[PDB]
Parts: structure tokens; C-alpha cells; sequence
């Protein structure tokens, strides 16, 4: 029981996706959480660019609800920002219409360890914006809680050129940015383990190559912890306290022995992939990969670092003004 | 702390969704045919029981029940009440709240089953007819009631500011189960329409504390605070506890619900 001209004005009025936009044949993303695509609007009042996402499923989920709840209330430069909820009523789709970033850390860190190793303005312009966003997000108390590459969009050409947008892509899962509490069993999501993951970025983009990057082998991962120890070193009892606390502490002590990462260290790695231990960009990165995760300092203090007073300041645009040598997304088709 | 914890001033709640009184009220006049203005607020009343009814068979916190509540009033403040049947949209607003607020998906035969036992067993005197809905209904409606909504989800209340602010007195123990009830109160009104949930929470607090006989004029004082919203306030839950006094709803509601205004059906 509803009132058919309460019906027919709506479905009149509604706005269609198809209507609305072109983008047949231009599917830039597939994944766990459902398709992307680079649209353009068909009543030509711009020329611009924009992502539309189809939600995977159908109707109103736990995930299209919690997408759209969040995202609905965002609002910052460094956060990727949702324009417009399309509801389809024949199919029951979800489709949500954001700002197109061109480029993403993933692409742009694959570009270069093709080689020609970042820019060090660079670097420090990209870690100042996604230190940026996730404080803004912390301050809200909205957790990541899959920081990597891949969700570190960029902006390609236009009026927002070179700005970090933070989002989340989905799903090929590693273990490489995943802090050693969720390994040896932590129940939950916390602010120190987004933390982390930017630890695990920032070194990333300094070296080229992921730092703790482990074969593809329950909350446990033997391996990926082994390759934290390689780096990182055995952490003492006195570096970490609370270990103990952790549910897999005892799994822990049967399979590792701290003798075997006696020469193990932060500054013999970096040492080797030609990084000074003395420099404020490495006393910054220590403080971000620090084990003991109430030992690691937060998003706020990470900006306030005087690394980021040092010479070359980080800039808006991420580029400078230096021409993107990075190429544009390819389409997909399946 | 909950996500979007203290960014209300820069919320959709508060750039969209605090309304103007007199907007409301023109918005009104198209089921002020049908109704009278008094039975059009019995109405309410009546709508904010069923949705608690349903919240507490289902048991969902307070706080689920609320958003529900705001759900429903915000669509019956534009739309009349023809537009969907208030039947089918109180457990739509109940199961996309549940959502929302990240207690899961009420599954269908739970939510349907909800429905169907809370009208026959407490609202038999209002309705003889069984609920008549079934899932591909609601899912129907959750569509209309989020398109409305302009996908506004995140929903502030009165309980947290008005826990802070019985902490800050000291005085937890005394006043916040009063003050509490008085908050639930209010959700038969249109105040969460109009007013900021802090401002609510304060004209709570303040007749809890006449109620009880606790002088708070210092730290009421104390506040820097628009002092003449928070007595507009006040009159509204006064005048509320005689609406209460001098409405009977079990005579009074079956006439009422028959004097709604009956959907169009398709040509045929
Ligand atoms: C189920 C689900 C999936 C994703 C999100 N979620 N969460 C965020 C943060 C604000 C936390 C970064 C961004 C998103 N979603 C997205 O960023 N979706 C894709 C944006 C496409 C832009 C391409 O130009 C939220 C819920």
C-alpha cells in the first residue's frame, strides 16, 4: 500500500546513473567490494572525470550501509569525498559517484622500481598528506584498518593536481602492512595500527622496495613475523612489555628464538638500501615502526616532526609542478 | 569512542536535517484536511510507541531505537502520511537503523515475526487486522526512506551531551534516571526536528531537576548557552505531560488511524 502519484513523481524526478553518465566499456577496477569506472556526464556542463563505483550485491548490505554512513559526513582535502548515491529500483544496485584520482603509491612505486629511485620532495609532500588524512580520520574516530599503497590514491591533472586521497579499494592479500600485534593475535583495530602501515609506506617510497615483503604462505603468520624480526630485530622485554598479553605469546616463544636476530636492526637495513641513521627522515621512521604499539607515536605528532621543517618543505601538489611521468589507467574487460 | 563522536556542527544532522518550525508546519497543512492538529500529535505519540515496542521485542539498545525514531519523523516531515503506509515504515525504520548502527542485519523472518507480534499482542485495540507486509515490502521501502533521507544516516541524540553534563554536576546518581526518561519523552515531539541535542538534553536536566527539588540555578547560569531556546524547550515537555494526562490511547486511536488519509491505487 502506496500512493501511486507519490510513486510516479519520484520515479519521474529520480536521477538514473545511465541517464546521467557514460561509461560502457570503461571499468578501471574490480574487487572484492565491487566494479569501478571513469565516467563522463552526458549533458556536457564539464569535461571532468569521475569514479563511479557499482556496490558488489545487491540492496542495502552491511557494507554499502556503512560506506555510505561514513563517507556521507567526510570532509577533507586528503580523504576521497563521495558527490552523489544512485539507488537503483529495477536492480536493486547500489552505485556511489566520487573524484577521480588518476594515480595511485602502488603504480607510482611499480613505475619507479622498474628503473631512478622518489624524489625526496616527493616522498615527503606524499607522507605529510597521508599523515594529514588519517588524523582527520583518528580525530573522528574512523579507523583504516588496511593502509597500503593501493588505497593511497593521487590526483592526475586538473585543479586539485598532485593531492593525496586516502580511500579504501578492497581486494592477493599480504601480510606486508599488518603491525606484529594483529599477527601474534590482537582482537582489535586501533590507531597505532594505521601507524604502522604508514611506517611500512614511508619506507616503502624511501627504498622502493616493501620492507617487510615475505612469500605467500588463523591470526598467526610464522613467516611475516620472521621477516619483521630480519628488519627490526627480536624485540626485548623491556621494548615491549605487554607482549606477553598477546594470545599467541606462547606460540611465539616455540617457534623463535631471539639469538637467531642478534645482528638485526632498523639501522642496518636502512643502512644497506643507502638511508643515513642519522637523518630526521629516519628518526621519523623509527618512531612510526616502533614494536610496542603504545610505544608508537600518533598521526599528530608524526606532522609535528621537524622533519617537515626541514629543507625541502612538503608542497600541496605532491609533483611541484614537474611533469607526470606516470601513465594513465588502463580499462579492464571480462 | 563512536565514529563522527563530536563533529555534529559540521554534521548532515545539523547542515540538513534541523529544520525550521514554520517550514514543518506548511509542510502539515496537506494531512491537516484530514486530522485535526491534536489528532495529528496523538498520531506521533502513538508511531514513537509502536517503534519502541518493536525495538525492545527485538531487543536493540536505546540508542537504535532513537535513530529509528528520527528516521521515521524526518520522512513524515516532508511526505503525508498517505505517501506510505506508517505500518511498513516503522519496521523499516527500526531495521535500517540496526544497520547503521552496527548491531547487523535483523534477519526476515525475525523482523516480520517482530512486526506481527507486537501489533497483535500490544496493539490489538488499534488494529484487528494482522500485519499484512511481508520482506520484499520493506526491502521496498528501505529504498524510499533512504533516498528521502538524502542518504543521511549518522543520527546525534540528547543521551551523551545529557551524561556529560550530570557528570559535571556530580550529581549522576540523583538526577540521570529521571532526566533519562524525560529524554525518552521527548521523541514524542518534534523537538529533535528543531532543536541541537544538547539544548534538549539541558531542558531534560533542568525539569528533573524541579521534579526532584534540586537547585542547579548556578551552574545553569554558569553556561554560556542561548538560555530562551532552552525555556522554549521546557514549555514543549510541560505542555507534553498534559497531552499525556488528557489523551487516552487505547479509545481514542482505531478512529484516528481510520481518519488517516488512504493511498491512491493504480487506475486499473
Ligand atoms: C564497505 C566499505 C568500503 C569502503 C569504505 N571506505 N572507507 C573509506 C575511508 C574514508 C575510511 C578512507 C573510503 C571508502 N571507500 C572508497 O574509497 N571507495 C572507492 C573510491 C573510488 C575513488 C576512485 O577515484 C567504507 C566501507
Amino acid at each position: 500500500k502506496m500512493d501511486y502519484d507519490f510513486k510516479v513523481k519520484l520515479s519521474s524526478e529520480r536521477e538514473r546513473v545511465e541517464d546521467l553518465f557514460e561509461y560502457e566499456g570503461c571499468k578501471v577496477g574490480r574487487g572484492t567490494y565491487g566494479h569501478v569506472y571513469k565516467a563522463k556526464r552526458k549533458d556536457g556542463k564539464d569535461d571532468k572525470d569521475y569514479a563511479l563505483k557499482q556496490i558488489e550485491g545487491t540492496g542495502i548490505s552491511m557494507s554499502a550501509c556503512r560506506e555510505i554512513a561514513l563517507l556521507r559526513e567526510l570532509k577533507h582535502p586528503n580523504v576521497i569525498s563521495l558527490q552523489k548515491v544512485f539507488l537503483s529500483h529495477a536492480d536493486r544496485k547500489v552505485w556511489l559517484l566520487f573524484d577521480y584520482a588518476e594515480h595511485d603509491l602502488w603504480h607510482i612505486i611499480k613505475f619507479h622500481r622498474a628503473s631512478v629511485q622518489l624524489p625526496r620532495g616527493m616522498v615527503k609532500s606524499l607522507l605529510y598528506q597521508i599523515l594529514d588524512g588519517i588524523h582527520y580520520l583518528h580525530a573522528n574516530w574512523v579507523l583504516h584498518r588496511d593502509l597500503k599503497p593501493a588505497n593511497i590514491l593521487v590526483m592526475g591533472e586538473g585543479p586539485e593536481r598532485g593531492r593525496v586521497k586516502i580511500a579504501d579499494m578492497g581486494f592477493v592479500v599480504t601480510f606486508w602492512y599488518r603491525a606484529p600485534e594483529l599477527l601474534l593475535g590482537a582482537r582489535h583495530y586501533t590507531k597505532a595500527i594505521d601507524i604502522w602501515a604508514i611506517g611500512c609506506i614511508f619506507a616503502e617510497l624511501l627504498t622502493s622496495e616493501p620492507i617487510f615483503h615475505c612469500r605467500q604462505e588463523n591470526p598467526y603468520h610464522h613467516d611475516q613475523l620472521d621477516r619483521i624480526f630480519n628488519v627490526m630485530g627480536f624485540p626485548a622485554d623491556k621494548d615491549w612489555e605487554d607482549i606477553k598479553k598477546m594470545p599467541e605469546h606462547s606460540t611465539l616463544m616455540k617457534d623463535f628464538r631471539r639469538n637467531t636476530y642478534t645482528n638485526c636492526s632498523l639501522i642496518k637495513y636502512m643502512e644497506k638500501h643507502k638511508v643515513k641513521p642519522d637523518s630526521k627522515a629516519f628518526h621519523l621512521l623509527q618512531k612510526l615502526l616502533t614494536m610496542d604499539p603504545i610505544k608508537r607515536i600518533t598521526s599528530e605528532q608524526a606532522m609535528q616532526d621537524p622533519y617537515f621543517l626541514e629543507d625541502p618543505l612538503p608542497t600541496s601538489d605532491v609533483f611541484a609542478g614537474c611533469q607526470i611521468p606516470y601513465p594513465k589507467r588502463e580499462f579492464l574487460t571480462e | 569512542d563512536k565514529a563522527m563522536a563530536g563533529n555534529f556542527w559540521q554534521s548532515s544532522h545539523y547542515l540538513q536535517w534541523i529544520l525550521d518550525k514554520q517550514d514543518l508546519l506548511k509542510e502539515r497543512q496537506k494531512d491537516l484536511k484530514f486530522l485535526s492538529e491534536e489528532e495529528y500529535w496523538k498520531l506521533q505519540i502513538f508511531f514513537t510507541n509502536v517503534i519502541q515496542a518493536l525495538g525492545e521485542h527485538l531487543k536493540l539498545r536505546q540508542q537504535v531505537i532513537a535513530t529509528a525514531t528520527v528516521y521515521f519523523k524526518r520522512f513524515y516531515a516532508r511526505y503525508s502520511l498517505k505517501s506510505i503506509d506508517p505500518v511498513l515504515m516503522a519496521p523499516t525504520c527500526v531495521f535500517l537503523a540496526s544497520k547503521v548502527e552496527e548491531f547487523g542485519v535483523v534477519s526476515n523472518t525475525r523482523l516480520i515475526a517482530a512486526a506481527t507480534s507486537v501489533l497483535k499482542t500490544r496493539f490489538s485495540y488499534a488494529f484487528p487486522k494482522e500485519f499484512p507486509y511481508r520482506m520484499n515490502h520493506i526491502l521496498e521501502c528501505e529504498f524510499y526512506l533512504l533516498e528521502l533521507m538524502d542518504c543521511c544516516l549518522i543520527v546525534y541524540h540528547p543521551y551523551r551531551p545529557l551524561l556529560q553534563y550530570v557528570q559535571d554536576m556530580g550529581q549522576e546518581d540523583m538526577l540521570l534516571p529521571l532526566a533519562w526518561r524525560i529524554v525518552n519523552d521527548t521523541y514524542r515531539t518534534d523537538l529533535c526536528l528543531l532543536y541541537p541535542p544538547f539544548m534538549i538534553a539541558l531542558a531534560c536536566l533542568h525539569v528533573a531537576c524541579v521534579v526532584q527539588q534540586k537547585d542547579a540555578r548556578q551552574w545553569f547560569a554558569e553556561l554560556s548557552v542561548d538560555m530562551e531556546k532552552i525555556l522554549e524547550i521546557i514549555r514543549v515537555i510541560l505542555k507534553l505531560y498534559e497531552q499525556w494526562k488528557n489523551f487516552d490511547e487505547r479509545k481514542e486511536m482505531a478512529t484516528i488511524l481510520s481518519k488517516m488519509p488512504k493511498p491512491k491505487p493504480p487506475p486499473n
